[PDB]
RNA sequence: AAAUAUGUAAGAAGUCCUUGUUACUUAAUUGAACGUGGACAUUUGAAUGAAGAGCUUUUAGUGGGCCAUUUUUGGUAAGC
RNA sequence: GAGAACAGAAAUCUCCAGUAGAACAAAAGGGUAAAAGCCCCCUUGAUUUUGAUUUUCAGUGUGAAUACAAACCAUGAAAGU
RNA sequence: GGUUGCGGCCAUAUCUACCAGAAAGCACCGUUUCCCGUCCGAUCAACUGUAGUUAAGCUGGUAAGAGCCUGACCGAGUAGUGUAGUGGGUGACCAUACGCGAAACUCAGGUGCUGCAAUCU
């Protein structure tokens, strides 16, 4: 019959990458995590001990709760028809901080800059970002490149 | 035997809905340790606050 | 030449496989007392063999490594035994060599009527000043090829030392 | 060895290449407890050369490690210990010279004098009341292995001495007997300052003379009997609690002439 | 190492300055968590839409399913 | 692979190469090199109190795990475990 | 710039083979009375920087080298793939429309960078 354990179907998941195995670096020893800290959950399978499961594999939560050597994440998870919130205790080897917050933390220092530079200067500024503009109208020179005329290709021969 | 049709329809009628956050989360899975003195700082805060 | 290049011998093996385990073996340690001065040791068996009849974990062999002034003595006496005669095949690729003889008691050590008659295996090797490199726990590192022994260097040695007349064969 | 062996060959780390460094050690001494955010965890680094002791205390983030404060054996000669700086008494004296100097940089040196008097006795240093915490640093013995009686836990028992609060125990010490768990201060105190010296200078005044000789040939030279070591050692250990602040070696050049005659011999490209 | 599919973020419960609490933490008048008082409150920091948002009680029927495209497994092959 | 009396395919000893091609009770998969393997030393954290959490899941039970708290201990020079 | 101690990223750092290292450092080295550990002061422990040496270690150059890393008028808008048609074909499959878009290769370039403290002609 079927089984469902801890760590079915999880041959590839908990792998250490090609030329990567061995210890830990010290860097994850030393990253410090805060309550309130977005974390992305990036399990090793060296670590044995405080892994999560494999549908928390690759999910992004929010710290709530700082311990020794471990942190406790919250993650919503679908099940039937509404999101539960899970809350699990990782230890810090299955944790990396997500750099999806410092994009906006860092756009929240500069805009925040710009307009305090802006509304003492005497000028309007934007602060929201924009999607990518349909391009504007510009004069193609013809000086080096005269268009080469180009035709399909034939078959015979080619094969 | 685990037909999984109609189940995606079923659960996208009445809406997937998200756990719908506060502000102050429950205390009761934190450190003990943390949380035992977190009562006395806001006790504190607290005294401090009224006769001011 | 140089000092801190000279082949300047490291230890001295002597090693007796009894192949059985009993009264000859406790013999045996005794003899190996009374020739090298140092307690010997016993040696485990590897595998197992029937046709050699030791089965897993027997000890079945002695041997004892001496070092310092008495290596070289033990050496001149065991050579002595050879009449300074060695081969070219005994000189092994990494600049160590070996012998053996048949009977132990014309080393220079007195006769016993009992304690039996065996051979024993001798085996030196040597190598230039400067090998705690590798012995070492702290910074490890592997001696350089100018400074690693050969063949050729142990039978120049060997020739040099002792007026030999090495066989080459 | 093939193309296929050195394509998959995963090379460790480049400290344990190098054979310097234990990572195995190095993870449970610097990880600390993530409740202290950044509370640094400090450790007595204590290093055996050839000829010199550095005894130093040292941090550790992300970018490298941090040195907040060092103290080597080769500055001892401003003490007055001159012979023996690889010492067990020397190592002693450094380890006093890191604690009083740490102590002296984060002004606690008045509230901790640790012991002044020492009699070999086994004694940690105590936390005062109503006041702050004794400085804490954890010793870490690299990649030397630890036997009872051994040098690098004379550091320890010097910067326990001059108040530096390192966690231990006596079973290292010399002097500890196996046999009914017991250390001799008697003998401690005679490693503490120069005992298992002095002792074989006057056993080889009578047994080798000559090899006495060739071996205390500075000691000879510059008129050091053997019964003057407790007096050298004791004056030493005063003068570290006197002046323990780090002046450094007066330069003969800026580092830019030592630079321009470097180059000179670099073999470049 | 794709394509399709997937987690999170795109602020007011936000950002910055200062100093209050604590039995936690620190060698420490350090940090942590929650705060006080100020400042920014204009584009409140991508697009589109919003036909209201949130919440609770209670109860019916159902718990034999089939077909098509695409992927696929037993299967010589099906309206298997 | 190179050498050493009996000694050889294959007993014991020595050197060189050796990213794991070994071992980790047992299926298969993951993991591991100053180890999680092989030896040696000391021990009972295979303990007490009940909570929170993950998996199967109705977010019930059972089983198994995870991270702490209050004790008491072990081990180690120690951080720690 | 050289070196040492502690490091960060962990091959641009590894492996192989020759050459050179002033000074200082590091190292090889000298010796067992004591602490200590062994069949063996070889490892480890302790003592002496005293008798000696750059021979090794280490560092730096050198190489149609192996590897490793980075980049694209490279492979190639190729293979694959989302969507669409009362498209084609007996079928396997294929073409077209709107999109996304590799890889091994090929060529070029490179062969550690850096933090803290101490020290050096």
């Amino acid at each position: 019959g079927k089984s469902h354990g801890y760590r079915s179907r999880t041959r590839y998941m908990f792998q250490r990458d090609f030329r990567k195995h061995g210890a830990v670096h010290l860097s994850t020893y030393l990253k410090v995590y805060k309550v309130g800290d977005i974390v992305d959950i990036k399990a090793n399978g060296s670590i044995q001990k405080g892994m999560p499961h494999k549908f928390y594999q690759g999910k992004t939560g929010v710290v709530y709760n700082v311990t020794k050597s471990s942190v406790g994440v919250i993650i919503n998870k679908m099940v039937g028809n509404r999101y539960l919130e899970k809350r699990l205790n990782l230890r810090v080897e299955h944790i990396k901080h997500s750099k999806c917050r410092q994009e906006f933390l860092e756009r929240v220092k500069a805009n925040a800059a710009k307009r305090a530079e802006a509304k003492a200067q005497g000028v309007a500024v934007q602060l929201k970002r924009q999607p990518a503009q349909p391009r504007e109208s510009r004069i193609v020179s013809t000086e080096g490149n005269v268009p080469q005329t180009l035709a399909p290709v034939p078959y015979e021969t080619f094969i | 035997n685990h037909t999984a049709h109609n189940q995606t329809r079923k659960a996208h009628r009445n809406g997937i809905k998200k756990p719908k956050t506060y502000k102050y989360p429950s205390l009761k899975g934190v450190d003990p340790k943390f949380r035992r003195n977190h009562k006395h700082a806001l006790h504190g805060t607290a005294k401090a606050l009224a006769a001011a | 030449q140089n000092p801190m290049r000279d082949l300047k011998i490291e230890k001295l093996v002597l090693n007796i496989s009894v192949g059985e385990s009993g009264d000859r073996l406790t013999r045996a340690s005794k003899v190996l007392e009374q020739l090298s001065g140092q307690t010997p040791v016993q040696s485990k068996a590897r595998y197992t063999v029937r046709t050699f009849g030791i089965r897993r974990n027997e000890k079945i062999a002695v041997h004892v490594t001496v070092r310092g002034p008495k290596a070289e003595e033990i050496l001149e006496r065991g050579l002595k035994v050879k009449e300074y005669q060695l081969r070219d095949r005994n000189f092994s690729a990494t600049g160590n060599f070996g012998f053996g003889i048949d009977e132990h008691i014309d080393l220079g050590i007195k006769y016993d009527p009992s304690i039996g008659i065996f051979g024993m295996d001798f085996y030196v090797v040597m190598n230039r000043p400067g090998a705690r490199v590798t012995r070492r726990k702290r910074c490890k590192g592997t001696v350089g090829n100018s400074h690693k022994t050969t063949k050729e260097d142990t039978v120049s040695w060997f020739k040099q030392k002792y007026d030999a007349d090495v066989l080459d064969k | 060895k093939s193309s296929a062996y050195s394509s998959r060959f995963q090379t460790p780390f480049r400290r344990r290449r190098e054979g310097k460094t234990d990572y195995y050690q190095r993870k449970r001494l610097v990880t600390q407890h993530k409740a202290k955010y950044n509370t640094p965890k400090y450790r007595l680094v204590v290093r055996f050369t050839n000829k010199d002791i550095i005894c130093q205390i040292i941090s550790s983030t992300i970018t490298g490690d941090v040195v907040l404060a060092a103290a080597y054996s080769h500055e001892l000669p401003r003490y007055g210990i001159t012979h023996g700086l690889t010492n067990w008494a020397a190592a002693y004296a450094t380890g006093l010279l890191i604690a009083r100097r740490t102590l002296q940089k984060l002004g606690l040196d008045e509230t901790y004098k640790g012991v002044e008097e020492v009699e070999g006795e086994y004694e940690l240093t105590e936390a005062v009341e109503d006041g702050p915490r004794p400085f804490k640093v954890f010793l870490d013995i690299g990649l030397q292995r630890t036997t009872t009686g051994a040098r690098v836990f004379g550091a320890l028992k010097g910067a326990s001495d001059g108040g530096l609060y390192v966690p231990h125990s006596e079973n290292r010490f010399p002097g500890w007997d196996f046999e009914t768990e017991e250390i001799d201060p008697e003998l401690l105190r005679s490693y503490i300052f120069g005992g298992h010296v002095s002792q074989y200078m006057e056993e080889l005044a009578d047994d080798d003379e000559e090899r006495f000789s060739e071996l205390f040939k500075g000691y000879l030279a510059d008129d050091i009997d053997a019964d003057s070591l407790e007096d050298i050692y004791t004056s030493a250990h005063e003068a570290i609690r006197a002046d323990p602040a780090f002046k450094p070696t007066e330069k003969k050049f800026t580092k830019e002439q030592y630079a321009a005659e470097s180059k000179k011999y670099r073999q470049t490209k």
